[PDB]
């Protein structure tokens, strides 16, 4: 109900690592395949936790 | 005659409204490959780039079905413009003749 949302911007992400990581029990991308992720470049990136 | 050619600007509207009839169809072709047709984007590589095989073939699907059905679209109209034209160009060949 509270959700923290978290800003990112201004620096390289590495989505491989997170990708790679099989801690993540669950990692759904709708508006992007998750392997094409690190051959992109966004405008900023929202992180909600 | 060669004065009213000369002063007058509407005389060859005749032949200024084809090239404008034309010149048109082909600016509406080129800007429908703007349109979305409900896909993600409206650019291929962008939907190459971002998203993945098996998926991304819906949105090259929707683009192909929009950008084909455009093309038919302004083929026909070519096609009735041009029997029109060659309707006006067998009177011409019959008024040179006659």
């Amino acid at each position: 109900y509270a959700w923290n949302r978290k800003r990112i911007s201004n620096c390289v992400a590495d989505y491989s690592v997170l990708y790679n990581s099989a801690s993540f029990s669950t990692f759904k991308c709708y508006g992007v395949s998750p392997t094409k992720l690190n051959d992109l470049c966004f405008t900023n990136v929202y992180a909600d936790s | 005659i060669q004065d009213s050619l000369s002063s007058t600007a509407s005389a060859l509207g005749k032949l200024q409204d084809v090239v404008n009839q034309n010149a048109q169809a082909l600016n509406t072709l080129v800007k429908q490959l703007s349109s979305n047709f409900g896909a993600i984007s409206s650019v291929l590589n962008d939907i190459l780039s971002r998203l993945d095989p098996p998926e991304a073939e819906v949105q090259i699907d929707r683009l192909i079905t929009g950008r084909l059905q455009s093309l038919q679209t302004y083929v026909t109209q070519q096609l009735i413009r041009a029997a029109e034209i060659r309707a006006s160009a067998n009177l011409a060949a019959t008024k040179m003749s006659e």
